[PDB]
């Protein structure tokens, strides 16, 4: 199908792997073990030091819906707006109060 | 019923990132480079996360504007290898890598970098040499200058390279003489204090927050309010859309907030976006889950038109605050934008004993810089939250870059030959003699 032919023409025209650089030295080669890791680059150095903690005061929001929370689950430690989204918080699936967790990036696992 | 007397909602597209044309070499580019006077020429790139922009340093704009990802893979079908290596692929089969360490500002998969400098050099029309002008990122770690210095001069062979900070050479291109940069961009968010056109790099901050970490935690919030099961596939490349296209930064975000799902209103503080549907005394009225999930309107899982949309609503405001109260909303342990600006203002410049005027001389000239600054009541947020620090009467301004992405490969650009810039240059035998780790320190970049 013509559709099929234009698309395989439009594939072939924007591929890069059909052309010679010639520009490239073709002897360098490069060490396969460059794509390190920030991790492993900085394990390494035994700046990245401009990350500043902070101690004001945390407003408390609800972790289902954003709105200011009055209220922390003892339970599932999930803060809630008020007692409609308490009855949803212990209505969750079995793994779904770990994922509300996780956008705050609180982990129990 | 309010809900009846409401008009017919109004819903916007899903947009994604997407292919839309081929573009040839340009090489009438290559014939303008030839043109020009000696040792004024170089190949300026903008090496951003989110787009590497490149072009000649003799010109007012980028040519190439790019995703720094590659497509390889071999066809089973016709047993040859493709590769793409921008928009060419598609972001059909996206065997997406992509050269940064996602949420970072580093380059880590040098393989993707490579075929994106071979597309670069490709469409700048190169075959055979030239000066080239690179943006790093804010304390690019050394081992990634080394590599990326080693790929500009061993493999392609470039007779000159320099390493600038985008957000410093976007502040110089609008006059930015002494001043607090302030950039917000795809993989970061940082603050630059600026002296005499230097800036005291020793003083700038990184908030590790930024437009990636905005679609990512966008995505993660739309698959919790969905969590029941939304039909359409939800990708962060979609959501960065909706960021861009929806969110606005509040000017008082507890009092919007604790308002913002109220029935009466919400008709238009909630805004839909739909996916691309195949055709075929107590209730939802007083609930508020309701109002969050489908807002002002009844809902029914029998209209595939209704499945297969997402209301916004809250996270119109609550994602853009995570720049402002990081721990609150998205726990990520560090200091508001407000809280590092005005720490370094008060407390380190100040205190900095070479300074002169300080806070005074920077409060004068705020700037703000790269795209995730273009947020609605950006400037007038971080104004009012500054000016309550600032001692009474204190000359703050906040002053926006102009085309605040563009603009850091346009200070780089007019920056590019001047003999500030031609005496920071590397030749490859000062290469060959230091190796990559060594850089000439200049007002622009690293130390
Ligand atoms: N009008 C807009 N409003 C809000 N956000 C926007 C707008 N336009 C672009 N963005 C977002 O801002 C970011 C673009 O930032 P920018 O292009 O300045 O950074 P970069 O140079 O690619 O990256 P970096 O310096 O972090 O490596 C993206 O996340 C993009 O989605
Ligand atoms: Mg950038």
């Amino acid at each position: 199908q013509s559709a099929q032919a234009a698309h395989q023409a439009l594939v072939e025209q924007l591929d890069l792997h059909s052309i010679h650089k010639t520009f490239r030295n073709p002897n360098w080669r490069p060490n396969q073990r460059r794509n390190k890791t920030i991790k492993a680059i900085l394990g390494e150095s035994q700046t990245n030091i401009e990350s500043a903690p902070s101690l004001a005061p945390m407003k408390h929001y609800c972790d289902v819906t954003g709105l200011p929370a009055p209220y922390l689950d003892p339970k599932t430690r999930l803060r809630y707006h008020n007692k409609e989204i308490f009855a949803m918080i212990r209505n969750l699936p079995q793994g779904m109060g770990e994922q509300f967790l996780e956008a705050r990036g609180a982990h129990t696992v | 019923e309010p809900w009846k007397r409401l008009p017919p909602p109004t819903v916007y597209p899903v947009k994604e990132a997407r292919f839309e044309k081929y573009i040839p070499p340009q090489l009438d580019g290559r014939e303008r480079a030839l043109a020009q006077p000696p040792g004024q020429v170089a190949i300026v790139i903008d090496n951003g996360s989110h787009s590497v922009r490149a072009g000649w340093n003799f010109e007012d704009k980028p040519r190439l504007a790019i995703p720094p990802i590659m497509s390889k893979y071999r066809d089973r079908k016709m047993g040859k290898t493709f590769s793409f290596a921008g928009s060419d692929c598609y972001a059909a089969r996206s065997h997406i890598r992509n050269a940064f360490e996602a949420g970072t500002g580093i380059v880590s998969n040098w393989d993707v970098m490579e075929h994106v400098l071979d597309y670069v050099f490709v469409k700048l029309g190169m075959n055979e040499d030239m000066p080239i002008v690179m943006t790093e990122a804010v304390a690019n770690l050394p081992y990634s200058r080394k590599s990326m210095s080693e790929i500009i001069f061993e493999c392609y062979g470039a007779p000159s390279l320099v390493y600038g900070i985008d957000s410093l050479f976007s502040f110089r291109h609008n006059q930015g003489q002494t001043g607090l940069v302030v950039s917000s961009s795809y993989s970061a968010t940082h603050v630059i204090p600026v002296y005499n056109r230097k800036a005291l790099l020793s003083q700038a901050i990184r908030l590790n927050w930024g437009g990636w970490h905005m679609a990512e935690y966008m995505l993660k919030l739309l698959k919790l309010k969905y969590y029941t099961g939304f039909p359409g596939k939800l990708n962060s490349s979609q959501t960065e859309h909706m960021v861009r296209d929806f969110c606005y930064v509040s000017l008082d975000y507890d009092r919007e907030l604790a308002g913002y799902l109220d029935w009466t209103g919400l008709e238009d503080r909630e805004r839909i976006v739909q996916y691309p549907y195949t055709e075929e005394q107590r209730d939802w009225s007083k609930s508020l889950l309701h109002a969050f999930r489908y807002g002002p309107r009844p809902f029914d899982p029998s209209s595939q038109a209704e499945t297969h949309r997402v209301h916004l609503n809250v996270e119109r405001i609550r994602v853009p605050e995570v720049l402002f109260q990081p721990a609150a909303i998205a726990g990520v342990d560090q200091a508001g934008l407000v809280e590092i600006a005005g720490d370094i203002l008060c407390q380190r410049l100040p205190s900095l004993p070479g300074i002169q005027d300080a806070p005074d001389a920077f409060l004068r000239d705020v700037f703000l810089t790269g795209g995730n600054t273009l947020f609605q009541n950006f400037d007038e947020r971080l104004r009012q939250g500054l000016m309550a620090l600032l001692p009474v009467g204190a000359p703050l301004r906040v002053r926006r870059a102009q085309d605040a992405i563009l603009d850091a490969w346009r200070g780089a650009a007019g920056w590019a030959c001047t003999e500030e810039a031609k005496a920071a240059w590397i030749t490859r035998e000062e290469y060959l003699e230091k190796g990559g780790e060594y850089i000439k320190e200049h007002d622009l970049g690293n130390a």
